[PDB]
RNA sequence: GCUUGACUGCGAGCGUGACGGCGCGAGCAGGUGCGAAAGCAGGUCAUAGUGAUCCGGUGGUUCUGAAUGGAAGGGCCAUC
RNA sequence: UGAGCCUUGAUGUGUAGGAUAGGUGGGAGGCUUUGAAGUGUGGACGCCAGUCUGCAUGGAGCCGACCUUGAAAUACCACCCUUUAAUGUUUGAUGUUCUAACGUUGACCCGUAAUCCGGGUUGCGGACAGUGUCUGGUGGGUAGUUUGACUGGGGCGGUCU
RNA sequence: GUUUAUUAAAAACACAGCACUGUGCAAACACGAAAGUGGACGUAUACGGUGUGACGCCUGCCCGGUGCCGGAAGGUUAAUUGAUGGGGUUAGCGCAAGCGAAGCUCUUGAUCGAAGCCCCGGUAAACGGCGGCCGUAACUAUAACGGUCCUAAGGUAGCGA
RNA sequence: UUUUGUAUAAUGGGUCAGCGACUUAUAUUCUGUAGCAAGGUUAACCGAAUAGGGGAGCCGAAGGGAAACCGAGUCUUAACUGGGCGUUAAGUUGCAGGGUAUAGACCCGAAACCCGGUGAUCUAGCCAUGGGCAGGUUGAAGGUUGGGUAACACUAACUGGAGGACCGAACCGACUAAUGUUGAAAAAUUAGCGGAUGACUUGUGGCUGGGGGUGAAAGGCCAAUCAAACCGGGAGAUAGCU
RNA sequence: AGGGUGACAGCCCCGUACACAAAAAUGCACAUGCUGUGAGCUCGAUGAGUAGGGCGGGACACGUGGUAUCCUGUCUGAAUA
RNA sequence: UAAGGUGAUAUGAACCGUUAUAACCGGCGAUUUCCGAAUGGGGAAACCCAGUGUGUUUCGACACACUAUCAUUAACUGAAUCCAUAGGUUAAUGAGGCGAACCGGGGGAACUGAAACAUCUAAGUACCCCGAGGAAAAGAAAUCAACCGAGAUUCCCCCAG
C-alpha cells in the first residue's frame, strides 16, 4: 500500500517516498524489520520530524 | 481449535442450497493460517493463529496495537 | 360474381351434468357484407380434431402505488 | 510479450492538379539575418512513386482565391482522428534468478539426564506446495426416496381421453 | 486346513504358486473433522489392491462398445472479468405534445476462461465379444471349402457324448 | 364379531370378581333456552375481589365491483329493451346440546426411523505374559566307511531325527444314526467319527462399538438375538388395516 | 376451624378466636457514624477494516422473489454535522 | 419448659429426676473416623504407599502438622544468547463439585403432515454441550410514525387467523 521509506533503499526509494506497494512485500520485508512503516496519516508527520 | 486469536471468528455452520434446494448441513472455516510475526517492543518471532481477515485487520491497528487487545481479554500468545 | 358476420358488447328462456363445466338460443345496441327487395350471415351438414389450476412471458388499460411525486410489483382486458 | 496512458516524432498516393491534399477552427500576412530559397550527399521509410532531416555548399527569399478540386494550403497558430515507431509510466501474461513469507517427518543447541513440544542457529526447498472461500467434472463410498392402476388371483400381452 | 454357534463340512472359502496394476518413502492405501497413528522403525527381491489357484503341456483371435492410460489443433464449457444496450428517477429546457444533463439505481452479459466431454492414439492374465445368412459332398453327411453381412473380430490348441 | 350368507368344521372367550374405551381446552356454525334490543357485549387489568369499575376491541343495522370509486343501488358496456349481485327478513351476548377445526382426540396394536448412552466375563480377529499334547510307527537333509567311476555319478549298511507326516488317549472339533421333541439339557447323551508338534490348543490380562466392529467369507459373529446390538428418550411415531 | 376421648361433645381433652413473650442468632426497614466511590457548572470531543458492496448462507411471518432490514464464512471497502 | 424420663420394632433389665444442671424444644458453639470435587503419589471408592517439619519419667516405633491442578499478583533464581525473555522455585488470594425447574448461548435430528415424496412441514421441537443469576435476557433509539406526532426494555389483552 503507502508505506514510507526510511532507509539507502534500491531504485524506488530517496529516503522516504510515497509508492504503491504490494502488501506481501510490504510485511516481512518491509515492516519490523526496519526501512519503512505504514503510512496512516499519524506518521507521515512523526518520522519526517526525526 | 480453529479459532482466529485477533478477530475472535469461529466456524459457523450453513447449507448447501442445491438446484433442487436440498438441505445438507456444512461448515463454513475460516481462511487461518499460522504466521510468524515481528514485534520491536519484545524483540521475538511471535507466532500468531490469524486469518486472512485478520492479517488485514492487525496492518492498519499496528502489531503492538492487537497485542495490547490480547492483553486486556487474557489470551496467550 | 361480390365479399369478411370466422363481427364487438349483450342475451329472455332452455337442454345437460355431483361439481368444474359444456351445448343451443330468438331478440336488442353499435358498425358491416350481399340482394332491387322480402331478407340472410355471431364459421364449416351436425356430432370427434382436446387440458383445469399454480408459476410466469408479451401488449394495452395511470386500477393499485407501505411518508409524498413517480417507479418496481400486483390486478383487470387481450394473449402465449 | 499483450494492452491502455504521457510527452516526443512520423503518418494519410478516388481522380483533374504548380503535388504520396487528415478533418474541423482562428485566419490576407507569417517566417528568414535568433542567417532563407535552391543545389550536393550520409542514415532511413517505402505501393523505388517520392519524401523528411543532421551535416555542408549556399548569401536574401518564399507565398493566398491563384485556372482546376465534391473540400485549399509547408502563410502561420490550435485541440486532435487514421496508422506507426522509440524512450517513459501503468496493468497482465510467459521464462530465469533470488529470499523475507511458507514447508522441513535434514543437522545441532537449550528449556530438560525428555523420542513430544517450544525457542534459537544452520542446511535444503520456495512464493511452488498446501489450506480457506467460490466453482466445473467425477462420485451407490454413503443418505433420503420413487418404481401407477384396472386385471375372471398375480405375471405375460393389452387398455386408460 | 476354514466356514453358515443352534437344519447345509461341501464341488464352497483359504492355499503356496502365477500374472496384472498402483506405490521413490513425509510412499500408495487406511483409521481419523484435525492432530496423530497404522503401513514400517520396512525401501521396488519392499508394500497395497485385484483375479487365478500345486505341478506338467499351455493360455489363441478381436480395441468397435464400456473402462483405464496418455496425447492434444479445434469445438463446447463454471466461478470471475462488466464491454455495450434497455429502463426508472430529475437540474434544466419547452404555455403543452414531450425530450433529457450529471449523479445514483434496476437490468442485459461481448471478451477472458481450466479440467471434463466430443475428438486422436494405445491397452484384453481390463470389464467383455469370439457371430449370422446362403452353396457343395465318402455310407448320416460333415464343413474342409466358396460367396455375402464391414457391428472390432468369427473358436487356435486341447476337450467333448 | 364380520359378511351376499354362520349351528357352522370362520374369528374371540376356562370361570369369578375388580379394572377397561367418544373426553378435555380453545375457536367456529346450527338448534333449544334466557336477557336486552338497533343495538348487543366486554378482554387484560383495577378491585368496596363471583359485585362494581374498565367499551381497548369484536359482531350487527348496506351493498356492488379485481380496484380506485360509487351507493339503495352498483357492476358489465359507447349505452343497455337489459342482465349479474343487492334493497323491501333483527341482531347480539350467555347456558346446554348436535357437528366441524387444531391438539394423542373413542380405546388397544405395529414392523421401523432418529438422538444420547451402556456392553468384546459369550463369540469373531488381534496384542502381551504363561501352560498342555500318554504311547507307538514311517526314517529326509547332513555325516562316516566300503563297493563302484579315469575323476563325478550311482549304490550299500551304519549314523542322524526332518514332517500344516501316519495311527491313537488327554485336549479341541461336530460327520452318521438312535434316544430325546411340555427333554436330564432354551442344541444334549450313548456308540461310531476328524485333527491331535501345529494355519494347533488353553488360562489370565488388554484392544477394536452399532451404519460401526470383526469376518481363511456364512451376509456369519458382536452376552440363549444381528439383512444393522442393547437400554433410555423424541413417543400416546403412524396405520385409509384387524 | 379441626381432631381425639368406649356410638354423633360449644361446655371432658388438645386446640381454636383473642391477648402476650426472646438471653442468643438472623431477615427487612428507616436514623446516624466511618472509609472509598463519584456530584454541579463551563468548554469540548463523537466509537474504521466500521457502514456499504460481490460471492455463499442464516435470521426477520416473509422459502431470493421486484425483496427492504438484521447476522457474517469468503473477498473487498467509505463519509466525518 | 418441666414431673416425669432413658427414640422405634420391644417388652424386660438396670437407673435418673420431682421447685430447678432429669428429660424434651430453640439459638450459638465443640466434636466431626474413612470414602467421595478428594486436593500428599497411587487405586479394583470406603484401600495402599510416602515427603518435609515437630514431640519422648519408654527418644526403637507411634502420634501432631503440611505437601493437588489451574488463574492472577509479588518475591527469588534462571538457558540457548550479549542484554533480555522462555523456564524453575516459593508465597498471598480465588476457582474446582453437587443440585428439580426457569434464562442466555454454541450445535441440532427423525417419525410424522403434505393422504406417496425431494422444496416444505414436524422444528430451532427432543437431545447434547457451555456459562450465569435469584431471576436471567433485553434496555435509553442510526426506533416507529407520516407532514400530526409518539418518546428505553419486558410482560398481558386486542388489532387478527
Amino acid at each position: 500500500m503507502q508505506v514510507i521509506l526510511l532507509d539507502k533503499v534500491a531504485n524506488l526509494g530517496s529516503l522516504g517516498d510515497q509508492v504503491n506497494v504490494k502488501a506481501g512485500y510490504a510485511r516481512n520485508f518491509l515492516v519490523p524489520q526496519g526501512k519503512a512503516v505504514p503510512a496512516t496519516k499519524k506518521n507521515i508527520e512523526f518520522f519526517e520530524a526525526r | 481449535s480453529r479459532v482466529c486469536q485477533v478477530t475472535g471468528k469461529r466456524p459457523v455452520t450453513g447449507n448447501n442450497r442445491s438446484h433442487a434446494l436440498n438441505a445438507t448441513k456444512r461448515r463454513f472455516l475460516p481462511n487461518l493460517h499460522s504466521h510468524r510475526f515481528w514485534v520491536e517492543s519484545e524483540k521475538r518471532f511471535v507466532t500468531l493463529r490469524v486469518s486472512a481477515k485478520g492479517m488485514r485487520v492487525i496492518d492498519k491497528k499496528g502489531i503492538d496495537t492487537v497485542l495490547a487487545e490480547l492483553r486486556a481479554r487474557g489470551e496467550k500468545y
